[PDB]
């Protein structure tokens, strides 16, 4: 039941940036959180159990803004 | 579009998890607006202009899925796969 999800985060700074990691990768189940994206606003969050719909909202009232942007089960 | 000439999206395979053996790139009006790896003969939900959209691959990393109007994803297996 592994998953990857891409979250696309409003992170400006490299430290609102380390605010999401931290935060992504206090949720219950990630395995790993890595930032990728040419203007690195994406969060890569991989683990099993993770609600992606919880994963957003938090990052949302935290950060203000995040979209889900895709859902991988691992095959 | 020509994805033998689009450069390689950015992306870090995790060293647990099976390597996926695609690059998806997604055009909007065949500009490139993102890119990124999954897997073949699979499936992945993504964002792809204003719907979430569910896509199926198939083993050569075709994509198929209902993009929305002037919106495309587009597979090839990486490099080697």
């Amino acid at each position: 039941q592994r998953t990857k999800i891409v979250v696309k985060v409003h992170m400006p700074c490299g430290k609102s940036r380390a605010k999401a990691l931290a935060l992504a990768a206090s949720v219950n189940g990630v395995d790993s959180v890595e930032i990728t994206g040419e203007d690195k606003d994406r969060l890569v969050v991989v683990g099993r159990g993770i609600d992606p719909v919880r994963l957003v909202a938090l990052l949302r009232e935290k950060c203000g803004l995040a979209e889900l942007l895709m859902v991988e089960l691992v095959k | 579009i020509d994805l033998s000439r689009e450069r390689d999206p950015n992306f870090f395979d995790h060293p647990g998890i099976p390597v996926p053996e695609c690059f998806w790139f997604m055009f909007k009006n065949n500009v490139r607006q993102d890119a990124g790896t999954c897997y073949s003969s699979w499936k992945m939900d993504m964002k792809v202009g204003p719907n979430w959209v569910h896509i199926k691959s198939d083993d050569n990393c075709n994509l198929s899925g209902d993009f929305p109007p002037g919106w495309i994803v587009l597979g090839k297996k990486r490099p080697g796969f």
